[PDB]
């Protein structure tokens, strides 16, 4: 109850998805055989929903009028893992797919021939780079402190002014 | 070699038809004429606006002649909630017998159309209630537009024409500017309501043949000057009021009541007068008060895009806030004309808000003098020009990759039958201030929904009355003061939020880029509209600030449709009294597919067909002819002059060679058009279409539902 | 009645006399 | 017609002047050295504007440049 | 309204019709 | 290649000349159904553009089995003319009539 | 062949092929995952 | 052709969300995406891009990994075949979509 | 000078060419040596032969009359073509080579027109020439 929404649990609503949503499939079934390839095709069909709701009343979701399970960001612990712990865990490989792939480019520009290892990836350079980039939070403090993390305006190519 | 155009010689010796089409673009473009020097500029300026003041003036003249002589008014004052209002009389010769017989509606004997500008609720409220109080408006603003002809003709002669210096003295303008067209103005407005507007609602008429007699409250101007002020707030007018007679009409002048009438589902002219008074108040004493601020005064576009910008803003306020607190009685119930004015005035805000920036990017170019101009706010912003550019890159593609993606996330999951698998956020941050300004739905309680909150107690000098009127009408589910918000709301938001930085970001990166970039470092050498530099260099089309801007329009008219399309199809189900259908269809695409455009379009479509025809065959013919402008458009985009140039070559030669037809010939050489001239058709063709397509399906679907 | 009289003057006669008065002023030359 | 302006910056390569599809332009003798050659453009009144010059040019930014400008009947490229 | 106000209207329209030419002339030159 | 102007602009005027005289009978259309004019538009219950240089080709090649192509029973396909072919219960191939819609769409 | 697999489309290709296919095998034994629990 | 073909026909189209139809659906607004995704390259030029692209090599600089392979952008000749691609592309897989929804609902 | 008249090539044909402006204005001619009997691409269509001759040809543009004086050079190995432009009804007689030498050659006695002393970046703002009859590249 933060937006007038009550929980999936006890929506009368969301009970309602789940009846005509079985009512679709039995209706569904009615036609085949017993014990054929699509009886148990639907069956299971039938089973995944029920794994579906009941999935969802459990989990302290918020549903409203039409009786569908609402996220709130405005991030509170009570609701956390609509967003907040999702949130921490796309960041963590979001930057690890940065930080390896900005090491690796530091790691081929000072070599012979940079631009044909953008073409040809070394593995031992990548695997170098994803073992820089597991430890991206503590491995780009350490490169903001010591100044490397950022290059100056004068070292810059820029636009005439 | 010929007299036109007379504002440039050098396109007048251009033997093509090019020379026609740039003198018709480079005319009012005074800047760029032959031989006109500072001085002489600024006089053009001048009398150019009241040669544009004037047809603002007969405009509106035009409007009240054609509704005193041709409309309804007389008929729609007596029962507003019924009565359609006429625009104009239909005189179309090519009419058949059962076309006649269709437009013929309003109860009228004679073809005309259904008003939607909504100049009817405004002219009421003002006091109007007879066609003869019309025409006298008509034939006052002839005179005005003829004292605005008169003036820019005076202002032009020698004895009267302006100095320089009288045109740059800034400080004297925002003085009499604010103080007299705002303050005074204001103040005189405030005139006419307590002496006219507030009388008429009251069922008393109030004109010039007798306003020096009657008295706009029972002992008035005497409590005035000895500080009893409070006496104007007296008996207000009761709920059981009906609007334009004395039954239960009250006395006061100025009041502080909030909220709306009850009848006419709008705000109260006592209201409306008090409001008026504060604002001439706060201008007038503005008004006493009267580098960076030089290069404002010496450069007319830098004025030009404030202007704009500062008028782009108020253009958007204007549509927000007279659809949430309706200021025209029976303009919330009419609820076309509401439509009407909320699109009119975004599109209108659009425009402005990119011309503001179009007419800075001509400032970086021909007006910024980089060698005046450093330290300062402006040439630092150029300083970390990359920075902006790319964080407003990086902003865009944030909101559109994580918006759409929810969009397609939810589509998919509800195709496969799962609607319960969708990915709604509830739009808490905005539930929170709805709840701050005293909606009681969500339950937040805190501030003006926490009754013993410091906010609607205030215990320094007892101030809050305007809660009670206030808070009625944001609670009672009749009006569009704070509409309910659900997961639809919160996507739309962020599409919208989705084109304001994206057009910002076209508009933002070809400004900073106008004088120079890496492809071309000289570009300011060669002005704000530009071809290109050629295939060189990897290729540089588009590489003109002028080029930015014409980006930019199309993502401005996206921008602006989804705040139409959100705005038209959320009132269409509030107006119905059935939410339900935007709440559950707007989280997904094809929700706005098959439940806003394909449903509401099935009269419009037929509004001719092969069993008849009704009122609404114009949108319907309207609607198909915005289809192929815009489409026409298309061609001057996507195929570029060289294909034409050759193909007209074949047409010049064909002319030459056929008998009874070489006999004549063209005094201008055809030529395929130009370059930068075929961006702009093509994107005039495109941008009339885009309006004109949605005007004539917004008018259509709600007028035919209601 | 004046809506019969007017309509085709500016739709039909008024922009056959100002298109023929901005084309020779077009094709004039000193 | 167009204005086509030469800048100091030119090392002679002749390469613009080859690859003008009217004849524009032609060496002419420096005095900044009495050994070196800089280009130049004593004809353009027959400039088309076709850009091909500075397409040429090596220099990193253009040594040659064309500012588009009045239009004729030779600068259209008509053959009418 | 009035047959008779319709073509007051149009005899007062002369006024800008002439003052508009006299200005757009004015701005002409 | 030296009469390409020739067949260019002979090629340019026959576009316009067949985008006016196919795609403005129906912008004539949508006008005059608008107008409320059914009477004025091009139609089977107005101005005809009958389809008779097609129709005739409709009538001797559905009429080629015995005559013309004598040792056929029956004629190339049923689109020109004959009998309704019906298996189960829908179309399988039955006359395709053309008339002033036919017309315009093929000038389309 | 191995010098052919480090370059750029087939060696993006796989790990989309990977990455593909692990959030294929996620979603087919653990399906519906809104929130984290 | 607008009423009683293209809206009164596509009604099997834009009410297949939920059945065996829905991918067809999927395709008809899939479709509607890329053809619209074409005229950002049709209706634009190069050398706005290759400015976009400069402020973005700045961003990449700025943190010290821009790539030695320079960001460019599509040619012209190449800009004009990324549009022509996809509006083909998101044309006729509308129509592909619209014809087979259609025609598997009503024959 | 223009040695008119000389036998025009062996072609018969080209609707694309020599119309009504060359009959009013400026027309231009190209005079070339072919020592063959060879084929050749005209800037109209292409054929025609090239003559002994003393050959001339009169096209409609001097864009025409270098993309035919480049074909002569490129293809057949003639570097003796010489373009005109006409008498009363047009304007100037030698177009090139000016000076007799090959303008990608230098040839001393020519001056520098239209040259600047300075680069791009060392030219004004357009604020600093405004409401001036100046230009902002012109020196
Ligand atoms: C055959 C096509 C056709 C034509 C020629 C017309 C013509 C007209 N209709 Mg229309 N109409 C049509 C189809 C047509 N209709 C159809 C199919 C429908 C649906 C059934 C309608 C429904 C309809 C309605 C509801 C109304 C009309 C009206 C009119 C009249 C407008 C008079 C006017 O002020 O024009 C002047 C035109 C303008 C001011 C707009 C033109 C602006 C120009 C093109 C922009 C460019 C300006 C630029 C500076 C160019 C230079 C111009 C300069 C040389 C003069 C005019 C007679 C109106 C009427 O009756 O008025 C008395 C009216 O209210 N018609
Ligand atoms: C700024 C425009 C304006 C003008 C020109 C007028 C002019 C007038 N007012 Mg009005 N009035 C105005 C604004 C204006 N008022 C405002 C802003 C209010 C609200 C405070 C009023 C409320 C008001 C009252 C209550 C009365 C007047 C009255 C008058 C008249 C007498 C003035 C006098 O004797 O000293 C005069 C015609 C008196 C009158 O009788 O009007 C005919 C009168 O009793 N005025
Ligand atoms: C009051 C505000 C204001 C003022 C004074 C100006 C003034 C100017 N602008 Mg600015 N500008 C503005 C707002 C303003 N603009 C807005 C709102 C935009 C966004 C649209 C712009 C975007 C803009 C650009 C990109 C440029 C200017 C330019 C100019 C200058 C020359 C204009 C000209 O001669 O074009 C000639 C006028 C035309 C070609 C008008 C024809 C096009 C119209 C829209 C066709 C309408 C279609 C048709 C009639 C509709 C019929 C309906 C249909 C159903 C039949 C002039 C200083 C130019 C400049 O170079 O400045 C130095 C320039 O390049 N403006
Ligand atoms: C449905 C069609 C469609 C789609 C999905 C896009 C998508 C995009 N446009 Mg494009 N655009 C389109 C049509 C479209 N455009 C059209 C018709 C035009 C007019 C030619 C443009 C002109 C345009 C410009 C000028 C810019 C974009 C930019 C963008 C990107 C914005 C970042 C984001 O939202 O994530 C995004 C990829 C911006 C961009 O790429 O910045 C990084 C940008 O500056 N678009
Ligand atoms: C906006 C102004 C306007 C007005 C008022 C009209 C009015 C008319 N048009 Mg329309 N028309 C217009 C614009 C306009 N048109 C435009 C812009 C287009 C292009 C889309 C058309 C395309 C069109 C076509 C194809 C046809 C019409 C026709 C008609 C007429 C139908 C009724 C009739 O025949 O009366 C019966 C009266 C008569 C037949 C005689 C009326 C007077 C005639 C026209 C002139 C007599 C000569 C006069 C002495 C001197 C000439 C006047 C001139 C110099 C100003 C009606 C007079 C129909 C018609 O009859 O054409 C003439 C017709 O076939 N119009
Ligand atoms: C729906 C949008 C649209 C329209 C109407 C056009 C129209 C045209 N295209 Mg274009 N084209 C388009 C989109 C469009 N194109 C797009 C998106 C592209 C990019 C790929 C192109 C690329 C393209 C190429 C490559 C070529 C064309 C050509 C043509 C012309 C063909 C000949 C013809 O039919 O003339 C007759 C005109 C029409 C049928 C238009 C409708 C006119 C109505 C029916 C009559 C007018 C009514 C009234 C008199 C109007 C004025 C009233 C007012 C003055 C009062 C025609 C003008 C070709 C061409 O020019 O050949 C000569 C050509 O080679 N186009
Ligand atoms: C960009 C916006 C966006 C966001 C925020 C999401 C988020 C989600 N989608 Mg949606 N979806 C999207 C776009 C998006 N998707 C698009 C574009 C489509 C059409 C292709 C879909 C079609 C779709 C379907 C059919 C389903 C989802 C599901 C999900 C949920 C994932 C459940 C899971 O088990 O993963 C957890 C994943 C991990 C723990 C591992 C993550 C690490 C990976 C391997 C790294 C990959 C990096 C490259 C998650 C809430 C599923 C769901 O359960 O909905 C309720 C589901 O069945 N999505
Ligand atoms: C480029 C350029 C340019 C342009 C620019 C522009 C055009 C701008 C725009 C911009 C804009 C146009 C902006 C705006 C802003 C605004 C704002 C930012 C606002 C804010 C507001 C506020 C702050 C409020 C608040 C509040 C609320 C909400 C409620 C409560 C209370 C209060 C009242 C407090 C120029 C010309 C200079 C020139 C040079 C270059
Ligand atoms: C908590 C939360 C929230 C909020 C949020 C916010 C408000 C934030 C902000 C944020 C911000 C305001 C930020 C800023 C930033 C800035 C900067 C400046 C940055 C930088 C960065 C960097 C430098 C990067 C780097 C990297 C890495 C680290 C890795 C990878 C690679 C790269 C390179 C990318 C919300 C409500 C939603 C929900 C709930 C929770
Ligand atoms: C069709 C077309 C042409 C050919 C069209 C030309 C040369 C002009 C044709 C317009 C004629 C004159 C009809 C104009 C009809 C308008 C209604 C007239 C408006 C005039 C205003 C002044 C009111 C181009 O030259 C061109 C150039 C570059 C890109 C795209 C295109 C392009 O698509
Ligand atoms: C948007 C746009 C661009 C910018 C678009 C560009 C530069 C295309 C770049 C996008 C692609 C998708 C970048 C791909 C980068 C990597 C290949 C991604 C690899 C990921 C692996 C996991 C596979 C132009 O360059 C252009 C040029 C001419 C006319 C119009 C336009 C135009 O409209
Ligand atoms: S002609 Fe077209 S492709 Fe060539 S430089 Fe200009 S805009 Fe670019
Ligand atoms: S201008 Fe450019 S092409 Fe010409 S000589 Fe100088 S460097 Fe070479
Ligand atoms: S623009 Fe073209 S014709 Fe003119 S000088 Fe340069 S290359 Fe020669």
């Amino acid at each position: 109850d933060v937006a007038g929404l009550i929980p999936c649990s006890q929506s009368d609503a969301f009970e309602r998805r789940l009846k005509n949503t079985t009512q679709r499939l039995e209706n569904r079934l009615k036609k085949y055989e017993p014990g054929s390839a699509p009886a148990e095709a639907l069956q299971k069909q039938i089973d995944k929903t029920q794994q579906r709701f009941d999935k969802y009343r459990n989990s302290g979701l918020l549903c409203g009028a039409d009786g569908l399970p609402h996220l709130i960001t405005d991030g509170r612990w009570s609701h956390a893992g609509e967003f907040t712990i999702p949130g921490l865990l796309f960041l963590y490989i979001a930057g690890f797919i940065g930080w390896s792939g900005r090491s690796y480019l530091q790691a081929v520009a000072a070599s012979d021939n940079s631009t044909e290892k953008e073409i040809i990836i070394d593995i031992p350079v990548a695997l170098q780079s994803v073992s820089k980039g597991f430890v991206w939070p503590l491995a780009a403090l350490q490169e903001f402190s010591s100044g490397k993390l950022t290059a100056r305006d004068e070292e810059i190519t820029i636009s005439p002014r | 070699g010929t007299k036109f155009p007379k504002a440039s010689q050098a396109l007048a010796q251009d033997p093509t038809t090019r020379r026609i089409w740039y003198g018709i673009a480079t005319a009012n473009d005074f800047e760029t004429n032959d031989g006109i020097t500072e001085e002489n500029l600024y006089q053009k300026i001048f009398a150019s606006h009241f040669g544009h003041l004037a047809i603002i003036f007969l405009w509106t003249s035009g409007n009240l002649f054609h509704v005193a002589w041709q409309g309804n008014f007389e008929q729609w004052v007596k029962d507003p909630l019924n009565t359609r209002p006429i625009a104009h009389a239909i005189s179309d010769p090519h009419f058949g017998q059962r076309a006649i017989e269709a437009f013929s509606q309003a109860g009228a004997s004679s073809p005309v159309n259904i008003s939607y500008s909504g100049v009817y609720q405004w002219w009421y409220t003002q006091g109007m209630r007879t066609n003869e109080e019309l025409y006298n408006g008509a034939i006052f603003l002839l005179i005005l537009s003829a004292l605005s002809l008169f003036a820019g003709w005076l202002h032009l002669q020698p004895k009267f024409r302006p100095n320089l210096s009288w045109f740059k003295n800034a400080e004297s303008r925002l003085n009499h500017h604010l103080g007299g067209l705002f303050g005074t103005s204001s103040l005189a407005w405030t005139g006419h309501i307590v002496h006219v507007a507030i009388p008429e609602s009251r069922g008393q008429h109030v004109g010039w043949d007798n306003f020096l007699q009657v008295a706009p409250h029972p002992a008035g101007l005497q409590p005035f000057f000895t500080g009893n002020w409070g006496v104007y707030t007296e008996n207000p007018d009761t709920a059981n009021h009906v609007f334009g007679s004395s039954d239960g009409a009250g006395t006061a002048i100025l009041t502080f009541l909030g909220g709306f009438h009850p009848q006419t589902q709008s705000l109260w002219l006592t209201d409306i007068a008090h409001h008026h008074l504060a604002i001439a108040v706060l201008f007038i004493v503005a008004g006493h008060m009267y580098g960076l601020y030089d290069t404002v005064n010496n450069s007319l576009h830098f004025q030009l895009g404030l202007a704009l910008a500062a008028l782009g803003v108020i253009t958007s306020l204007v549509a927000q806030h007279m659809y949430s607190i309706p200021p025209y009685a029976y303009l919330a119930r009419d609820f076309t004309t509401q439509a009407a004015l909320y699109t009119h005035h975004q599109y209108i805000a659009g425009f402005l808000m990119v011309g503001a920036f179009a007419h800075g990017a001509i400032f970086l170019v021909r007006d910024y003098d980089a060698e005046q101009n450093k330290n300062n706010v402006l040439a630092r912003i150029i300083d970390h020009k990359e920075a902006i550019i790319s964080h407003l890159s990086w902003v865009s593609l944030f909101l559109g990759f994580h918006t759409l993606g929810l969009y397609v996330h939810n589509d998919v999951v509800q195709a496969f039958g799962t609607p319960e698998k969708q990915i709604l956020i509830e739009p808490v941050f905005a539930q929170w201030i709805q709840s701050v300004h005293g909606k009681s739905l969500y339950g937040f309680e805190v501030l003006l929904n926490n009754a013993d909150s410091i906010t609607r107690v205030a215990p320094g000098s007892a101030q809050p009355i305007w809660l009670p009127g206030w808070l009625d009408a944001i609670n009672s589910g009749n009006n569009s003061l704070f509409l309910t918000i659900g997961p639809g709301d919160f996507l739309v938001h962020h599409a919208i939020a989705l084109g304001l930085h994206t057009t910002t970001l076209i508009l933002v990166k070809g400004a900073l880029d106008a004088r120079g970039s890496k492809l071309m470092p000289d570009k300011k050498d060669f002005g704000y509209s530009f071809p290109c530099d050629g295939p060189g260099r990897g290729g540089t089309c588009d590489i003109s600030a002028w080029d930015a801007f014409y980006l930019a329009v199309f993502w401005m008219l996206n921008t602006i449709g989804w705040t139409t399309f959100y705005w038209h199809w959320k009132h269409l189900g509030v107006w119905q009294g059935n939410v339900a259908q935007f709440n559950e269809s707007s989280t997904y695409l094809m929700g706005w597919f098959r439940d806003y455009l394909w449903l509401n379009s099935s009269q419009l479509i037929n509004g001719y067909n092969p069993f008849g025809m009704n009122n609404l065959s114009v949108w319907a013919w309207m609607f198909l002819f915005g289809h192929l402008i815009w489409a026409t458009g298309f061609m001057f985009l996507i195929s570029w002059r060289g294909y034409w140039q050759e193909l007209i070559e074949t047409l010049v030669w064909a002319h030459e060679r056929t008998p009874l037809a070489n006999l004549v010939r063209w005094k201008d050489k055809p030529v395929a058009l130009s370059i930068v001239q075929a961006r702009l058709v093509g994107l005039a063709h495109f941008a009339v279409g885009y309006i004109v397509t949605y005007a004539a399906f917004l008018i259509a679907s709600t007028a035919s539902k209601f | 009645n004046l809506p019969s009289i007017l309509v085709p003057m500016v739709g039909i006669v008024l922009p056959a006399i100002v298109m023929a008065l901005l084309f020779v002023y077009i094709e004039t030359d000193e | 017609a167009h204005t086509v302006k030469i800048y100091d910056t030119c090392i002679g390569c002749t390469q613009c002047v080859r690859a003008c599809p009217t004849d524009v332009l032609e060496m002419v003798p420096w005095d900044g050295c009495r050994a070196n050659q800089i280009a130049s453009a004593p004809r353009t009144e027959d400039c088309v504007g076709c850009k091909r010059c500075e397409s040429a040019c090596p220099t990193d930014f253009l040594s040659i440049r064309v500012y588009l400008g009045a239009e004729t009947t030779r600068s259209m490229g008509l053959g009418y | 309204l009035a047959d008779g106000q319709i073509f007051t209207a149009l005899a007062v329209a002369l006024v800008p019709g002439i003052l508009a030419l006299r200005l757009a002339l004015e701005l002409y030159k | 290649l030296r009469h390409r102007d020739a067949i260019i602009s002979h090629l340019n005027w026959v576009c316009i000349f067949l985008g006016f005289h196919s795609f403005g009978l129906y912008i004539h259309n949508d006008t005059m159904r608008a107008l409320g004019r059914p009477q004025d538009m091009f139609s089977d219950a107005a101005i005809q553009l009958q389809p008779v240089f097609a129709q005739w080709v409709q009538g001797v090649n559905s009429a080629a089995a015995g005559n013309t192509a004598p040792n056929a029973l029956a004629n190339a396909s049923y689109a020109f003319g004959g009998d309704i072919v019906s298996v189960g219960g829908k179309v399988a191939m039955m006359p395709i009539s053309l008339g002033t819609a036919d017309f315009l769409v093929h000038h389309i | 062949f191995s010098k052919y697999l480090s370059t750029a489309p087939v060696i993006g290709t796989l790990t989309a092929f990977f990455l593909a296919g692990l959030l294929i095998e996620i979603n087919r034994f653990n399906p519906d995952l809104l929130v984290y629990p | 052709w607008l009423r009683d073909f293209l809206w009164a026909q596509a009604s099997q189209v834009i009410q297949s969300y939920g059945s065996a139809l829905s991918a067809y659906g999927l395709m008809f607004l899939g479709a509607h995406f890329i053809w619209a995704f074409s005229l950002m390259f049709l209706f634009s030029g190069r050398g706005y891009w290759q400015e976009l692209i400069e402020s973005i090599v700045w961003a990449h600089n700025k943190l010290k990994f821009a790539p030695s392979i320079q960001p460019r952008a599509l040619s012209i000749t190449q800009g004009r075949a990324v549009g022509v691609a996809h509006y083909l592309l998101g044309g006729i897989a509308t129509t592909w979509s619209f014809f087979h929804a259609r025609i598997i609902s009503v024959g | 000078t223009l040695n008119l008249n000389a036998p025009t090539p062996i072609f018969g044909g080209s609707t694309g060419g020599l119309l009504r402006k060359a009959e009013v204005e400026e027309f231009y001619s190209i005079t070339w040596t072919g020592k063959s009997e060879t084929v050749f691409e005209l800037p109209t269509g292409g054929a025609a032969i090239m003559r002994a001759g003393e050959n001339l040809l009169r096209l409609a543009r001097k864009e025409q009359c270098i993309a035919l004086g480049a074909q002569l050079k490129d293809k057949f190995k003639i570097t003796d073509y010489k373009i005109y432009r006409v008498y009363p009804s047009g304007e100037v007689q030698f177009l090139h080579p000016k000076d007799g030498v090959f303008p990608e050659k230098v040839n001393p006695g020519r001056v520098a027109v239209g040259s600047n002393k300075r680069r791009i970046g060392q030219n004004p703002d357009p604020a600093k020439l405004k409401f001036k009859g100046q230009e902002t590249f012109d020196s």
